[PDB]
């Protein structure tokens, strides 16, 4: 079937966004009411998928859907998670061939924008 | 209210390694449903 994924925090959040700063398209900037999905497609010699990610000053919807190669299956939901004061990050079995989509919801918010700070992994 | 990217999966760094020793140090669990 599916395998259920794990999710935990960690408190350097200074020195994670130091990191992925230095790169030009690890760090988004979703809109007011954007949802940025990030598609993120299983590596052949992949078996896992990883993530971290975090934000500056507000919290941002987040949560993992898998596409099937239109079959979805929802990995994490979409809840809000406060990535402002800790890094949040997880870890999921590949279940196929298939891609991630990562989405990244801020639908909720009228008049802030959400600079997020985010990278994936694979894992043979 | 919608926009797609596209990245590739990376590859855990070796020498962020040390980074994952602070990591299961202070890695608390958190749920996925809320």
């Amino acid at each position: 079937v599916i395998a259920a994924p794990s999710m935990w925090t960690r408190p350097q959040i200074k020195d994670f966004k130091e990191k992925i700063q230095q790169d030009a398209d690890s760090v988004i900037t979703v809109g007011r009411g954007e949802v940025v999905t990030v598609r993120v497609p299983t590596h052949e010699e992949g078996s896992y998928l990883f993530w971290e990610f975090a934000t500056d000053n507000y919290d941002i919807g987040f949560g993992v859907y898998f596409e099937w190669t239109p079959l979805l299956d929802e990995i994490v939901p979409v809840y809000r998670r406060d990535c402002h004061e800790e890094v949040y990050a997880g870890s999921h079995q590949y279940p196929g061939r298939g891609v991630y989509l990562l989405k990244f919801d801020n639908s909720y918010s009228l008049w802030r924008s959400k600079s997020v700070y985010y990278r994936v992994y694979y894992t043979r | 209210g919608n926009r797609v990217i596209d990245a590739e999966p990376r590859e855990i760094p070796l020498e962020y390694a040390d980074d994952l020793l602070e990591a299961m140090a202070h890695h608390r669990p958190v749920p996925c449903s809320l």
